[PDB]
């Protein structure tokens, strides 16, 4: 359920593993086109470590697809994502995640 | 559009300044899973811009401001205030290090005070905590309820404060050019936000020492100086932002008052490691005080005779020169708490120039020029100003009444010292929120979390001193209070709490007296308990009361009467949760009866010995209210006791009468074992309000009079056909297996044990033809029954163990006083 | 039926007598013992009686005939029976005093005193303190009753009361002649409603219960709302605001004027929307402020919410949610999730309307403590939408 | 256990210190004195340098004592269903009381000069709206005993003393345009609900005290927890204090006040509730004596209770001569009409009974006294 979509392309040889940090910039919005969610107003990349499913299955997936420098945008299926319950009062329930991802480095 | 056009679109501006309004009451209050839901609706980037932005008009700037206040610092501020207001002092080198003026030439009885707000305090305070706000982590697998509370949403405090400042110092700058176009349309809206956000930040502690010494230059440039820039105290503002000054030096006072209680803190640790040695040294040398001395030497040793307490209060027994002679301390011992008395009386502005020089003088001239230049229109206002004065003029007085409230502890305690604050913390925070699952679990655990901490239970004092018990008392009564006729939610929650006074009244005697005096608020809150089992607000208060001398003489008379009421209505009325679930309607509540009877039982009764003064009371209300006898001793129409008791057997065995009819519902109630156990419940009372020996022997006519009231209402061949009703027991058959009679459904040895205890207390046994034939029907059968039992299958049966505690807690003992 | 009572009684408008000489001229004089006199229950307009059926009752103005609604107030239960005295032409000697003199109430034609029925027991469990009086050949020796004075305002507002029932309950009975019966291209074969009535009394009404204002100085403000609070409380426990509740519900069975029209006639039907307006901002002002009246519709809270969609009157509809929901946190705490859904359903179809926004915000918070449920129902179908 | 006991010095350092502060604070903050009322009030009672215009702004805008009792009187009228507890008004209440009284042959100059000086005092507080705030607190109590009530009661007492002709006439005025039940409503609830003496509360407390119980941290030393037998004697005290100074100077308009309220809806009769009030306590009175009749000697806290009972009695009789003296001829005529001749009667034969016992051993000579005073 996870689409990407290369906006910049990266290094194109490192690419994330199992057990590495990735340290991203991204822009959340709903496939209707509002915003919902960006680090980037918040000034601090978002830190997370790949396999243990601390983030939706389709940033695990997408971003592992992504290489160091790459700015990607991810499409995420609503059952790759919260799927029927959806974050309350955020993310409506069935709702297509569309992301605008960039793969700052691995730590 | 640009939100700068909201300036002319006003309908646009008033719908948007209620919608900010929306999201802060959505998240008012704690609720910070929906702070977090709105942070992304209003970000981080926004807000900031928002707090900066000049064009901004008033409504919108206030709006966002108090927004930003809401979703990120409302939640941490009120728990750091909740806090604020007891000082646990450590008692650490920097603890040591503190003293009441900073190390100065000025004068030695005082020098000049320091910055309030400014130096190291050490008083303990639970840390913030904060969750980043992040809408792409996975969805806890966790359900509702069952995950663990959220934490409101971080946002960068030091960079918030930096730009506080700043922006406070050019809003200074501003009022005193004087421009025609405030921010925000008014110097209202142009002050009044950016100092909410400073007084929040100043109270959750962000500023540093550099941080508040601006602040304070701000405030006054001229008194706060250590050693247009007109201050905002000289800037004639509005009402509205003379407000926020008054909270703002609010915090200053409240540092000053906390600084004084640390630095006295500071001064024990110090006096009582030299008294400690001073004591020593004493004790050694008066050894050896046979070779010069005399019996007198009694006096000098009444110090370590006497508890140290004590010892402590005729050590520091030399204040007005004529104790000099009892207090055995040198001069040079003496001389510093003398210092340090004067110094701290010169600390409080007591004894020892338009210049204020000082934090109390700046106030006090500052509100006295307030109230006479205008008619002061805020009320809110007004009682800030008169409130704040009347600290300035009661600066010992401040101190004093803030005492009770400080504690000092081991360094060595502080961890768990922080974990109970943390505890109490989020407490506390669901005062202010309605009751609900999710909150239940909090209590649950927070209250588990306390009782498992050493220190709740090794500084009772502390716990008295944090107000625990009244907060609790204060959730169970919101619980009980919803609900209170029809159904009583959080069941699981209210015994918590019920179980948690229980164990607080078992810590200390001191405690048990502090929720005695809570003994009627539990009463009037007990009437609805019936239909929850476990621990109750009724037995808070019988734990409140139990096996203290004290606090059964201090019984009110009032407290009997609402409990023997509420027996008097169980006595007539059946149980209504009872009728609800298809029991057959007998027309009173012997469950109900039982537990009001056990009350009623530890109210008269003390370290086995009745409470006469209670006990009167007690049989008087009964007799004047007969229906808290139960169907039997009725009078007219009435059945006997044992005649009550053999048709409570029948309706034992006879289902149908029994129970529903439809544990099987894991309590279930039996009608029959009810009846019988509310008639062993009221004879226990009845034999436990008998006089005592000594009273009787002594001709007292109150004694006898009591005495013979209860012999005419149970008699002699009642008690004696109870005792010698058969019991059940346990067989073998049928391949075998164990025949047990059903303990929680059956005649028991304790409704004999019961019968017992009043034949001994009320008739006694004085003659040899009728100790033999209490022996031949009642007890032998029953001895010889427990005799049977004690074989390798039996001996450990419910019943054989019932046996041996009735055999060994009413019979033998009587036997043995018999045995002449 | 009468009855000794007490508790909050003493403060109702039940409890309030009139007491009426049996004479026109100078029937404002001083009281005199053994002046015979009717006694009318002011809210009620019924007459104290003494019929041979059911003893002492209260009964209408069309049967109160001198001799069974004769009495008079003696010193003594003694049988004086001296002489017939005649009354003088003014105000004449004064006798009774409020509060210190002790009545015995004594039937005129029959000779009865005014008593307790002796209430028989096992009652006493069911909570009934009331005692019923009746009227006895020998009574008992606390028979004795007190005057006691009542205020103009509680007066005026008990007779205004029993008005305001009539003409309410006549307007009632009106609607409900035709309440299934379409006129067809005829006359609606009925009595007039009383339309011009009705308006003039829910404006009377409404000018009545208006709140004090805010430029008023702090004492007399607080006066005037105790004085408010006070005929508010007199006009709910005698049921005017159910009667406002039936008038509602009967003129809401239509759905537009036209409709009514159908069944009431075009002249009728003219002063519908103004009559359910004025009616709405009569039970706003009764309800406004006053947390005991607000707290009534924490039974009934789909009667207010489900006529927020109604577009004759959904400003004092609005209103009246706002009023009961500002008050009373029992309202609050029986919210559900389709109440909330309808809040916002009425911002989507009336548009951005910041009242709206308040009733949520009242939705939240009621003195200082929140409701979790409420803002997380709030927030899941207010928020992401984000339309 | 006294000579097993733990030292001082072996106790940890923790403990030690907390007893440390409680002694502290005990023997050495609570001792300490520092008078701030008088310089408080004179600080409040100064208009600052606002005398630069003199136009037509001769309304005066109130000075920050005048908003303060403003402020009080505001929160005072504001409609509620109780009145709650507030330290602020409570403090600032006992500094206004302390503030006017400040006090072997005195001189009539000196004399003179003290009662100026009180007058004063008292002016300083009542040209400002206390004595109208004093009345609105004992309203808005509605009959409720507390620290409160106490304050207020203890305030207009001394604004009161010496009988202020000119508060009274205050009080008065504001009582009858106002024409509210509500104060002698609270009046009466509040003397309904004073004590008498009471037998059982005092064996209960002789048991008590016999027991002689001991606390876990330390040991107490028969720990002085709160008399129950008269508790309230200082407020029952202050309470007929008041109402005697209201009619202090045989203040006819307001003994006939006390007695009836012409304009009210309602009146209560204050002379009645106190001769009512006269009667419990006389009755307590005689049980008490009847109880240590059979006793050859009275016992020091039975000696304490019969003080306290009879400094209540000189209250109440004070009061009482201050209703009917002038003469009040109502009051007279009420009071003749009363229980009163049955209370005297009853404290007749206790006089007689207990002055014949007491006479019996002179360690009793001051009770004596006092009971012959109170005769």
């Amino acid at each position: 359920g996870v689409q990407v979509e290369t906006i910049s392309p990266g290094d194109g040889r490192t690419f994330p593993k199992r057990g590495q940090t990735c340290v991203v910039h991204y822009t959340g919005m709903l496939e209707d086109g509002k915003k919902f969610d960006s680090s980037r107003d918040r000034n601090k990349p978002f830190k997370f470590m790949l396999g243990k499913q601390e983030v939706i299955r389709g940033w695990e997936e997408g971003v592992a697809q992504m290489s160091v420098g790459q700015r990607a945008k991810l499409t995420i299926s609503p059952d790759y994502a919260y799927g029927a319950t959806g974050h309350p009062g955020i993310i409506p329930p069935h709702a297509t995640l569309v992301f605008d991802v960039e793969l700052l480095k691995l730590e | 559009m640009d939100i700068l056009e909201l300036s002319e679109r006003l309908d646009l501006q008033r719908f948007h300044s209620h919608t900010l309004r929306l999201y802060r009451a959505v998240c008012a209050l704690g609720n910070n899973r929906v702070a977090h839901a709105l942070c992304s609706h209003v970000d981080q980037a926004q807000l900031l811009h928002a707090l900066e932005d000049a064009h901004l008009p008033g409504p919108l700037r206030a709006g966002y401001y108090d927004l930003l206040i809401s979703i990120h610092l409302e939640s941490a501020c009120r728990s750091r205030r909740s806090m604020l207001s007891e000082y646990i002092v450590p008692l650490t080198p920097e603890t040591r290090a503190i003293t009441l003026f900073p190390p100065g030439r000025k004068g030695g009885n005082a020098r000049r005070h320091g910055l309030p707000g400014v130096g190291v305090t050490t008083s303990l305070r639970p840390p913030h905590h904060f969750s980043p706000p992040c809408f792409v982590a996975a969805l806890p697998a966790a359900g509702v309820a069952e995950a663990p509370a959220r934490l409101s949403p971080a946002i960068p405090l030091e960079a918030l404060r930096d730009k506080a400042l700043r922006m406070l110092g050019e809003a200074v700058r501003d009022g005193g050019q004087h421009a025609r176009d405030p921010v925000g349309g008014s110097v209202e809206f142009q002050f009044v936000p950016v100092l909410k956000l400073v007084s929040t930040l100043l109270v959750m502690g962000i500023f540093g020492d550099e941080d508040v010494k601006q602040i304070l230059k701000m405030i006054e440039p001229e008194v706060f100086t250590e050693e247009l820039e007109e201050g905002l105290l000289q800037m004639k503002l509005p009402e509205s932002v003379k407000l926020q000054m008054c909270n703002l030096l609010e915090y200053f006072c409240d540092q000053e008052l906390q600084h004084r209680v640390e630095s006295l803190a500071a001064f024990a640790e110090r006096y009582v490691d030299k008294l400690q040695a001073n004591q020593r040294s004493r004790y050694a040398l008066l050894m050896r005080a046979f070779t010069m001395s005399a019996a007198e030497t009694a006096r000098r040793t009444r110090e370590f005779r006497s508890p140290p307490q004590e010892q402590i209060n005729m050590l520091l027994h030399f204040k007005d020169e004529a104790d000099e002679e009892d207090c055995p301390l040198p001069e040079d011992i003496r001389q510093d708490l003398q210092d340090f008395h004067q110094d701290l009386l010169a600390h409080c502005g007591i004894q020892l120039e338009k210049k204020p020089q000082s934090l109390q003088e700046l106030v006090s001239h500052m509100v006295v020029r307030w109230a006479q230049e205008d008619y002061v229109q805020s009320p809110e206002l007004v009682r800030a100003m008169f409130s704040l004065l009347h600290r300035q003029y009661d600066g010992l007085g401040e101190l004093l009444r803030a005492l009770p409230r400080a504690y000092t502890i081991s360094p060595s305690s502080v961890e768990d010292t922080m974990s109970l604050l943390e505890c109490l913390g989020q407490i506390r925070s669901l005062l202010i929120v309605q009751m609900g699952p999710q909150e239940e679990n909090l209590m649950i655990q927070s209250i588990g979390n306390i009782m498992n901490n050493k220190v709740f239970y090794q500084h009772p004092n502390l716990m008295r001193a944090l107000g625990m018990h009244e907060t609790v008392m204060e959730v169970m009564v919101n619980v009980l209070g919803g609900g209170e006729t029809k159904e009583i939610r959080f069941p699981k929650m209210v015994t918590s709490c019920c179980r948690f006074l229980c164990y607080f009244c078992r810590i200390s005697r001191q405690n048990q007296r502090s929720m005695f005096d809570h003994l009627s608020y539990l009463l009037e809150n007990s009437g609805i308990g019936l239909g929850m089992q476990g621990s109750t607000p009724l037995d808070v208060a019988a734990a409140s009361v139990i096996d203290n001398n004290e606090l059964a003489l201090a019984l009110q008379e009032q407290d009997l009467e609402k409990v023997v009421s509420y027996l008097a209505g169980c006595g007539l009325q059946s149980c209504p949760m009872l009728l609800a679930k298809g029991y057959p309607d007998i027309g009173w509540n012997p469950c109900g009866g039982e537990r009001y009877l056990d009350f009623l039982r530890f109210a008269v009764f003390v370290n086995g010995e009745s409470v006469e003064e209670n006990a009167n009371v007690v049989v008087r209300l009964l007799i004047r209210k007969p229906e808290c006898f139960g169907p039997a001793l009725r009078g007219e129409g009435g059945s006997g006791l044992l005649a009550a008791i053999e048709e409570a057997i029948r309706i034992s065995e006879d289902p149908a009468r029994d129970g529903p009819g439809v544990p099987p519902e894991e309590n279930r109630v039996h009608l029959g074992h009810a009846i019988m156990s509310f008639y062993a419940a009221l004879i226990d009372l009845l034999g436990r309000c008998a006089p005592e020996m000594h009273l009787i022997q002594a001709g007292k006519g109150e004694a006898l009079r009591i005495r013979a009231i209860l012999r005419s209402l149970v008699p002699l061949d009642d008690l004696v056909g109870i005792i010698s009703l058969p019991l059940q027991i346990p067989t073998l058959g049928k391949d075998g297996a164990l025949v047990q009679p059903k303990m929680s459904a059956s005649f028991v040895p304790d409704h004999k044990a019961s019968m017992v205890l009043f034949l001994d207390r009320v008739y006694g046994i004085e003659n040899q033809d009728f100790l033999l034939h209490v022996l031949d029907v009642g007890f032998l059968p029953d001895m010889r029954a427990a005799a049977s039992l004690d074989t390798a299958t039996f001996s450990t049966t419910e019943m054989a163990l019932a046996l041996n505690r009735y055999l060994c807690l009413a019979v033998l003992p009587l036997i043995t006083k018999c045995a002449p | 039926l009468v009855y000794y009572e007490g508790g909050a009684v003493c403060t109702h408008a039940r409890s309030l007598w009139r007491l009426e000489p049996l004479r026109i001229s100078w029937s404002g004089s001083h009281l005199r013992w053994g002046q015979p006199l009717r006694i009318r229950h002011v809210t009620t307009g019924r007459y104290l009686a003494l019929t041979e059926d059911q003893g002492l009752v209260v009964v209408d103005a069309c049967k109160a005939h001198t001799k069974a609604t004769s009495f008079c107030f003696r010193v003594s239960k003694e049988k004086l029976d001296t002489a017939p005295k005649r009354d003088v032409e003014g105000m004449g000697p004064p006798e009774i005093k409020y509060g210190e003199s002790l009545c015995f109430v004594q039937h005129v034609a029959s000779g009865l005193w005014l008593t307790y029925a002796a209430p028989d027991p096992k009652a006493l469990r069911l909570g009934v303190l009331k005692k019923k009086a009746i009227l006895h050949q020998e009574g008992h020796m606390d028979d004795a009753l007190f005057l006691t004075r009542c205020q103009q305002e509680e007066s005026q507002a008990a007779r205004m009361i029993h008005s305001t029932a009539g003409l309410y309950n006549q307007f009632i009975k009106g609607l409900d002649s035709f309440s299934g019966k379409p006129r067809g291209s005829g006359p609606p074969a009925g009595p007039a409603l009383p339309i011009e009535a009705v308006i003039l009394s829910l404006q009377d009404l409404i000018g009545y219960f208006e709140p004090p204002s805010e430029e008023l100085q702090h004492e007399e403000k607080q006066s005037k709302l105790r004085s408010l609070r006070n005929r508010q409380s007199l006009f709910q426990e005698e049921g005017m605001l159910s009667l406002v509740l039936n008038c509602i519900d009967r003129l809401n069975v239509y759905t537009t004027a036209a409709h009514f029209a159908e069944y009431a006639g075009e002249e009728a039907a003219e002063s519908w929307k103004e009559i359910v307006n004025l009616l709405y901002e009569l039970l706003a002002s009764l309800i406004r402020g006053n947390r005991a009246n607000c707290a009534l519709f924490s039974t009934n809270l789909d009667w207010v919410v489900s006529k927020l969609d109604r577009l004759e009157a959904s400003s004092g509809i609005l209103e009246v949610l706002y009023c009961v929901l500002i008050e009373s946190p029992e309202v609050l705490n029986i919210i559900q999730e389709n109440h909330i859904k309808s809040i916002i359903s009425l911002l989507d179809k009336h548009g951005r309307n910041h009242k709206v926004l308040d009733v949520l915000c009242s939705l939240c918070v009621c003195n200082g403590v929140a409701v979790r449920s409420n803002q997380d129902l709030i927030t899941e179908n207010l928020l992401p939408g984000r339309e | 256990a006294c000579f097993r006991m733990t030292p001082l010095y072996n106790l940890p350092t923790h403990r030690a210190c907390n007893m440390f502060l409680e002694s502290y604070k005990a023997a050495w903050i609570l001792t300490e004195d520092h008078s701030f009322e008088d310089r408080m009030i004179d600080d409040l009672s100064k208009a600052g340098e606002q005398e630069e215009e003199e136009e037509e702004v001769e309304e005066k805008k109130p000075d920050p004592l005048h908003q303060l009792v403003l402020h009080f009187s505001r929160t005072a009228l504001t409609e509620k269903s109780k009145l709650d507890e507030d330290y602020l008004y409570m403090a600032y209440a006992d500094i206004m009381a302390k503030s006017c009284h400040l006090e072997v042959e005195v001189s009539f100059e000196e004399k003179e000069m003290e009662k100026q000086r009180l007058l004063y005092q008292q002016s300083r507080l009542h040209t400002r709206g206390a004595a109208e705030m004093v009345l609105q607190m004992i309203s808005a109590c509605k009959g409720e005993t507390g620290a409160m009530v106490s304050s207020t009661l203890k305030l207009g007492i001394s604004i009161l003393n010496g009988g202020n002709a000119e508060v009274q006439q205050k009080m008065l005025d504001y009582l009858k345009d106002k024409k509210e039940v509500g104060f002698f409503q609270s009046i009466q609830a509040l003397m309904q609900t004073c004590s008498v003496l009471d037998l059982n509360a005092f064996e209960r407390q002789n048991k008590a005290e016999g027991l002689g119980m001991v606390n876990e941290d330390g040991t107490v030393i028969n720990r002085q927890n709160g008399e129950k037998v008269m508790a309230d004697d200082e407020f029952t005290q202050d309470l007929f204090r008041f109402l005697q100074l209201l009619c202090e100077g045989h203040n006819n308009d307001f003994q006939n006040y006390l007695r009836t309220q012409t304009g009210n809806t309602t009146t209560i009769n204050i002379i009645i509730c106190t001769v009512d009030y006269l009667l419990r306590l006389q009755e307590s009175i005689s049980d008490f004596y009847w109880y240590y009749s059979g006793k050859d000697v009275i016992e020091e806290q039975g000696k304490r209770n019969f003080s306290k009972a009879m400094s209540v009695a000189k209250q109440v009789f004070n009061s009482l001569t201050e209703y009917i003296q002038g003469p009040c001829t109502g009051n007279q005529q009420s009071l003749a009409h009363s229980r009163l001749w049955d209370a005297v009667v009853g404290f007749l034969h206790v006089f007689a009974h207990m002055m014949m016992k007491l006479a019996q051993d002179s360690s009793q000579i001051e009770l004596l006294k006092e009971l012959l005073d109170l005769q």
